[PDB]
RNA sequence: CCCUGAAAAUGGAUGGCGCUCAAGCGUGUUACCUAUACUCUACCGUCAGGGUUGAUAUGAUGCCCUGACGAGUAGGCAGGC
RNA sequence: AAUAUGUAAGAAGUCCUUGUUACUUAAUUGAACGUGGACAUUUGAAUGAAGAGCUUUUAGUGGGCCAUUUUUGGUAAGCAG
RNA sequence: AAUACUGCCAGCUGGGACUGAGGACUGCGACGUAAGUCAAGGAUGCUGGCAUAAUGGUUAUAUGCCGCCCGUCUUGAAACACGGACCAAGGAGUCUAACGUCUAUGCGAGUGUUUGGGUGUAAAACCCAUACGCGUAAUGAAAGUGAACGUAGGUUGGGGCCUCGCAAGAGGUGCACAAUCGACCGAUCCUGAUGUCUUCGGAUGGAUUUGAGUAAGAGCAUAGCUGUUGGGACCCGAAAGAU
RNA sequence: AAUUGUUGAAAGGGAAGGGCAUUUGAUCAGACAU
């Protein structure tokens, strides 16, 4: 009879997707990603920096 | 009658369902038939043909009742024959003992030859008889004795 | 006949209301509304005058008092949107707030056949409003100006910003 | 074309495969990397109005 | 607002229940809505159609179409199923026992039905006999034989027999219909 | 029919095990997601550290939303809106990016709005105005179920598979994107940012392929 | 940009008041105002797709469910007073 | 040139064999129509299809006007086309 | 290293406004081993005052904003375009003969009692003979001729039915209808058999020829809307013409 | 009915009338009373 919007009602965003549980309980959403160090090269900085 | 008609749903509208710019006039196009020749030549032309001029002989004082001559095919000769009488005759096919159709007697002048018969012999009075009609009847076992 | 009768008349029965899911879970009180608080009546009988609040009631309301030696303010109820939560807090566990109940303060109503109302307190009441007031009046005389400021009232003065006035 | 689908079918037929017969519109570039090797980019910038007249 | 793509609340443009007051024929189609409503055979649903349909629209079924339908293979002991009129033809001799349902029957035809050995059926003792229409073999009368039909659609060199009252040597085949005078339509 | 337990039962295992996969199946497209963007970004890093330039590829989706109003609109243009179903004036419509639908926004260029929208823009399309067409009569996307009675043939079993058909453009795109009404879309919040609409946004305008700005407007409209 | 070029008749019109680091001109960024437009909901009606034989407060032209739509002279049709 | 514009993107098709012919070829050569057999889910590009196709009958109308763009007569016109 | 910018969170949380549609349960789902609970297919709980003009309705008035005089011709009307001083009553697409389409109905290769007769509780109702009108046969100017090679044909698509199959589908039958190729009847142009009042007869076989045809009838009658024609003909109106 | 007299009410700075919304005055139904 009623739309109700699953963005707002949690109740509802679990019925749509199973996976939100999980998601919340992970905190998928503010995942940490793996901190890579990889330097540009020096042809691509002065391309860059160029006139 | 009179309530059902639109004249009564057309009471409160100005121009009473006849339009606002030609308004209905008396006779915008003319009396009956007029301009066949004219104005109305496109119309008369699409739906009738053949209308103007002339074709074909006069016939001064023609009477209907010399040309009086309904046709009747053979799938309607059965017909004729009174009902009861029907399946007595088709059952007992004889030569001998054919029936006797008297058409003009029954009102019909020439006998054609549209669709079949019982192959049963009938002994057929007919004013007129088409060809094929008196062939059809001849192969079922009959005659067509021309009377007047 | 004036009018004929219709063809269908509607049922008479009365259906019951569907099985309504509004399960009613405690009210959540705001953070300023700590027991023990100096609140200010913003409405009712005793608007502007400034009470203490003991204990939230088993319905939305807040049992508050004077203390009624000070500023005449009894042991009543009132509602926490009525009232302005200032930062003038005083200890309250020295008095007992268990008596006090929605069925405390129950009016024996009166019927509307009366309409004779045209022309008394309670001694139960009173002697718990003297013994809950003489309990908290020795808190309240701890600190220097607190017993003088609820005996005064509230009340805006001119160039008074309430978007911008702390409490 | 008509030959050829029959063609192409055929073989994928034989070959237990799926035929994808039908054409595609212009499907957008798949990614892809370029290199700098004797590539260096040359900087363009406007060219100032001159009358040639 | 909505840039309409389709006439709006336009009509279905198929009739739903016959337009009459015949209270069996109401009858009828309750029955068959009934029927049509609850069983997923098509042939309720293709007769309670044919039920709403008007006096042009259900053309008399002759005993001779009815005998020509059962000379079909693997129809000699269907039921037909007639919505409209089943006619006394005369010129048929010998008539196979069937059984044959239609709404109203000439009295022609149900005599020579009956003396053929068959029997007639009205459409409730159909639903009775057949629910689903099991073996049966809907027949359907000829639309464009009727008088009106051979009118429409005239023009030039379409040949769709001109309305003209009175027919004769004088009307409606002078100037314009040989071409010794005028043209040729 | 005493017997409701042994029904019961059915249903909830029945149930359970559609929970159960769907449950998976959104698993494993959270996975290829983050797989696909940590690869993409990895991609450009390498390209750059070795001295070159990763060139992503073109988006494969657009999301196309009408601007205009319905007066005043010339047949060519107002066709190809009838077919990309943007009737009312705030509808929008996912298509599928090749040379026939680029050929189709160039055409209705003055009159729509349209970018590439990202998995959180289109996952919040689906979920607050996601409305089906089944039956010809616009059914909201409140159930699973009702997803898996008209998409069950292609595999779309969940909402979120019907998300990842839509974002990966697969091989039942164009039946997802069918069976997904027209998002009747609201007046952005905050307005469009600019004083005047009708002028390409590149112009300094609002219409035309604003590509990655679209999330916020269409955001903004939800 | 401003000034001269720049002359028309009742008194007179950036709409008016009035405005001069503007309330003018050019440009940029936000905030804000509101249409019978858009979004959601209720209701009226129309159209379409459906459910309902169970004796039936009856009536299947009845009851009920779902979705979309609603401007309009000439004109057409329908339901009604 | 641009814009506009025709056609095609298969099931009423394609492939193999052999039937009919008074047409045709030097000739079962060819032409047309066929018998029988083979094809797949992508049955022959994209998008959308709010149902598709078809018929009858009839109303009003048959003085038009404006705007962008192309453009003719005219110096031009709230001019005419 | 931070921060700014952009983007994400199926992150948390505060205030405000409008709405409460439905009315036993059913469905999806969450929390709980479980019972059960729940914000899960649309509002409930507690409390107060009034219980009457208090809310509300009508009306007059004030205020804020908007508001041109109606009908008509017109591309355009508030027009410095026409009618309208006001009011009551009357006042304008009717009826008929013949009809076209559609619809309802009765009978149906038939149909139509009501020209007339009989009868009658008397312009009513009921009954009926013979014909005629329409239709069942068309074509040709007319003489005249006059509709099955066939299972009333062949091909294609056909709703429905039947058979097999869980279904997908396959096969058979395929009315109506649509396209096409043929057959038959007539007309026109040809070919000219038996024969013979030796000039009569026209058999057989053809034609990019056509007809308002046949090819297992569909019509008649009544009633209704709409439309057409003649009638005063939707209502009112001439300059005129005649006796 | 047009039109007019008296009484009563109300408004009225070069028209009157109207729509939306409410204040004010006058007037009024229904429902608890079951």
């Amino acid at each position: 009879v009623l739309k109700k919007n699953p963005l707002k009602n949690k109740q509802v965003l679990l019925r749509l997707n199973p996976y939100a549980k999980v998601f919340a309980a992970e905190k998928l959403g503010s995942k940490k990603a793996e901190k890579t160090g990889t330097k540009p090269a020096a042809v691509f900085t002065e391309t860059l920096k160029h006139d | 009658p009179s309530r059902f008609t639109k004249t009564r749903k057309h009471r409160g509208h100005v121009s009473a369902g006849k339009g606002r710019i030609g308004k209905h006039r008396k006779h915008p196009g003319g009396r009956g038939m007029a301009g066949g020749q004219h104005h109305h030549r496109i119309n008369m032309d699409k739906y009738h043909p053949g209308y103007f001029g002339k074709v074909g002989m006069r016939y001064f004082h023609k009477q209907q009742a010399h040309f009086w001559k309904p046709v009747l095919n053979l799938d309607k000769l059965w017909t004729l024959i009174p009902e009861d009488k029907r399946d007595q005759y088709l059952k007992s096919a004889s030569k001998e003992t054919a029936p006797v159709i008297d058409t003009l007697a029954a009102g019909y002048g020439k006998i054609l030859g549209k669709g079949r018969i019982p192959n049963v012999p009938v002994i057929v009075k007919a004013r007129f008889v088409s060809k094929l009609a008196e062939e059809k009847i001849r192969a079922a076992g009959g005659v067509v004795e021309l009377i007047a | 006949t004036a009018q004929q009768a219709p063809k269908w008349y509607p049922s008479e029965d009365v259906a019951a209301p569907k099985k309504t899911r509004k399960a009613v879970r405690p009210q959540k009180l705001r953070a300023s509304l700590v027991p023990g608080t100096v609140l200010i009546l913003l409405a009712g009988r005793f608007r502007g005058k400034r009470v203490v609040y003991l204990k939230h009631l088993e319905d939305n309301t807040l049992l508050v008092t004077g203390p009624f030696k000070v500023n005449g303010v009894p042991l009543r109820r009132v509602n926490a949107r009525y009232v302005i939560a200032t930062s003038t807090k005083v200890s309250v566990e020295g008095v007992n707030v268990e008596k006090f109940n929605v069925e405390y303060f129950a009016k024996e109503k009166l019927t509307k056949k009366e309409k004779k109302e045209a022309k008394e307190i309670k001694t139960e009441r009173v002697e718990d409003q003297k013994v809950v007031d003489k309990a908290l009046l020795a808190e309240i005389k701890k600190t220097p100006l607190l017993k003088q400021y609820l005996s005064a009232s509230f009340s805006l003065k001119n160039g008074d910003k309430p978007h911008l006035l702390k409490f | 074309r008509v030959k050829a689908n029959a063609a192409k079918r055929a073989e994928a037929k034989a070959q237990g495969v799926a035929v994808q017969l039908k054409r595609q519109p212009a499907q957008p570039r798949e990614s892809r990397i370029v290199s700098t090797e004797g590539n260096v980019p040359q900087t363009l910038a406007p060219v100032p109005y001159e009358t040639f007249i | 607002g909505i840039d309409h793509t389709s006439k709006q609340h336009k009509r279905s443009g198929h009739r739903t229940a016959p337009k009459s007051d015949n209270v069996y024929l109401k009858l009828l189609v309750k029955l068959y809505t009934f029927l049509a409503r609850r069983t997923d055979a098509p042939f309720n649903k293709v007769v309670l159609k044919a039920l709403f349909l008007s006096k042009i629209n259900r053309p008399p079924v002759s005993v001779s179409r009815i005998a020509r339908a059962l000379k079909q293979e693997g129809a000699a002991n269907k039921t037909v199923v007639v919505v409209g009129t089943v006619t006394d033809d005369a010129r048929i001799f010998e008539f196979p026992k069937t059984t044959v349902a239609a709404l109203r029957f000439t009295a022609g035809a149900r005599a020579k039905i009956v003396k053929a050995g068959g029997e007639c059926i009205t459409l409730d003792q159909l639903a009775v006999r057949a629910p689903k229409g099991q073996n049966t073999l809907i027949l359907r009368g000829p639309r464009n034989s009727r008088e009106a039909v051979r009118h429409f659609g005239m023009g030039p060199h379409k040949g769709k027999a001109p309305r003209i009252l009175s027919t004769g040597r004088k009307f409606e085949r002078a100037r314009g219909r040989r071409r010794s005078k005028g043209f040729k339509v | 029919a005493e017997q409701v337990a042994a029904e019961r039962a059915a249903r909830k295992a029945a149930n359970k095990e559609k929970r159960a996969i769907i449950l998976e199946r959104n698993a494993a497209y959270q996975k290829e997601y983050e797989t696909a963007e940590r690869n993409i970004i990895q991609a450009k890093r390498d390209a750059k550290a070795a001295g070159s330039y990763y060139v992503e590829a073109q988006h494969k989706l657009v999301f196309v939303v009408r601007i205009k109003g319905i007066n005043k609109i010339p047949p060519k243009p107002r066709k190809v809106l009838q077919l990309l179903r943007l009737t009312r004036i705030n509808s929008g419509t996912f298509v599928k990016v090749t040379k026939a639908t680029l050929e189709l926004l160039k055409l209705i260029e003055p009159y729509v709005a349209y970018g590439y929208p990202s998995y959180s823009t289109i996952r919040q399309l689906v979920y607050k105005r996601g409305f089906g067409k089944i039956n010809k009569q616009r059914v909201p996307l409140s159930d699973n179920a009702i997803i898996e009675a008209n998409l069950g043939k292609y595999g779309i079993l969940s909402i979120d598979d019907l998300i990842h058909e839509i974002i990966t453009v697969g091989p039942h795109f164009k039946q997802a994107n069918n069976f997904l009404w027209p998002f009747k879309l609201s007046n952005p919040s905050g307005g469009w940012g600019v004083p005047r609409k009708f002028k390409h946004f590149i112009q300094g305008g609002s219409f035309g392929n604003r590509e990655e700005f679209i999330n916020k407007l269409v955001k903004s409209m939800n």
